[PDB]
């Protein structure tokens, strides 16, 4: 597996966009089995109208053809806020997007496609903060085949109360 | 949001009377500082590091931490090339991770430190209300 992107590795040094700027996604830092991880979050759950997004750097393709997109991440339970936001959801979409050319801060949705509506397989629930208890959940999905200079990735939140803790890129040879 | 700096080091005069406090509103950031060295200034013996903790009423006023589990940050990169290691942390309502704070209007929560460059001479601590 040669790896073309990994968010935790990074150890906090990759920023990524967020749009709008200010709202949204936001680079948090914690302590987990004793190293710091950063994650990106965010837990608009209560308000109207949330259409936040995470896009990665351009990452470039090289030879990759195929690419496997494994991501790990916690959701929390829409029924464990006290008010019981009914403007909350427990998925987000994952995105990506080709091009030739890196086009840096100028961040076009339109440009993107969806690869799926992603859902954790197991959600974080009340009772997991007083346990300090971590569901990691981990999706993998793949996409190709890939044709031009370089991609992006890109996360949609659209209500959600999910941290991001892993995105890892990879293509498979031979 | 507004954020809020704190510079974390033994020099800066607020931490003097052990009342440091913070006053700021929900969904605030606090950028705490942790101390930082140019190349060649200080013998790196004399380099400040801290472990830094987010704990209840109880530990900040005795400035001793009830356990590991409270271990908030790491200011252990004190000549670092970028700048000086930083925390930063939203005081948002809700988390999606169980191991991180949840701050709510109308409350108070405390940060304390520990020295690594260890010998214990003084209690560095942070008082932060949360407005309604």
């Amino acid at each position: 597996e040669v790896v073309l992107l990994d968010f935790a590795a990074a150890g906090g040094e990759l920023g990524w966009l967020t749009h709008p700027y200010g709202k949204g996604w936001d680079l948090m830092q914690n302590i987990m089995n004793d190293m710091p991880i950063y994650m990106y979050s965010v837990c608009n759950v209560m308000s109207g109208d949330q259409d936040n997004w995470l896009r990665t750097n351009w990452v470039y393709r090289g030879e990759a053809e195929r690419i496997f997109i494994e991501l790990k991440f916690t959701v929390r339970d829409c029924n464990s806020f006290p008010g019981g936001a009914s403007s909350c959801k427990e998925t987000f979409n994952l995105y990506y997007a080709e091009s030739d050319l890196d086009y840096g801060t100028n961040f076009q949705k339109r440009l993107f496609t969806k690869i799926d509506t992603i859902a954790p397989d197991e959600i974080t629930v009340s009772s997991d903060f007083e346990a300090r208890h971590v569901k990691l959940n981990v999706e993998e999905r793949s996409v190709g085949p890939l044709t031009r200079k370089g991609f992006y990735l890109a996360f949609q939140d659209i209500g959600a109360c999910v941290a991001l803790l892993s995105v890892r890129v990879y293509y498979k040879k031979c | 949001a507004d954020r809020h700096t704190v510079f974390w080091n033994s020099s800066n005069p607020k931490f003097r009377n052990e009342d440091y406090t913070i006053h700021v509103q929900l969904n605030d950031y606090v950028d705490i500082i942790c101390p930082h060295y140019e190349d060649h200034s200080v013998a790196d013996a004399a380099m400040e590091q801290y472990i830094l903790y987010l704990v209840e009423h109880e530990e900040y006023q005795l400035c001793q931490p009830q356990s590991k589990d409270q271990v908030r940050w790491q200011c252990n990169r004190p000549s670092a090339k970028h700048g000086p290691e930083k925390l930063s942390e939203k005081f948002q309502r809700f988390t999606p991770f169980t191991l991180g704070k949840e701050f709510k209007e109308g409350h108070s929560y405390y940060y304390i430190s520990k020295p690594i460059h260890q010998h214990e001479d003084r209690c560095l601590r942070l008082k932060v209300t949360v407005k309604i």
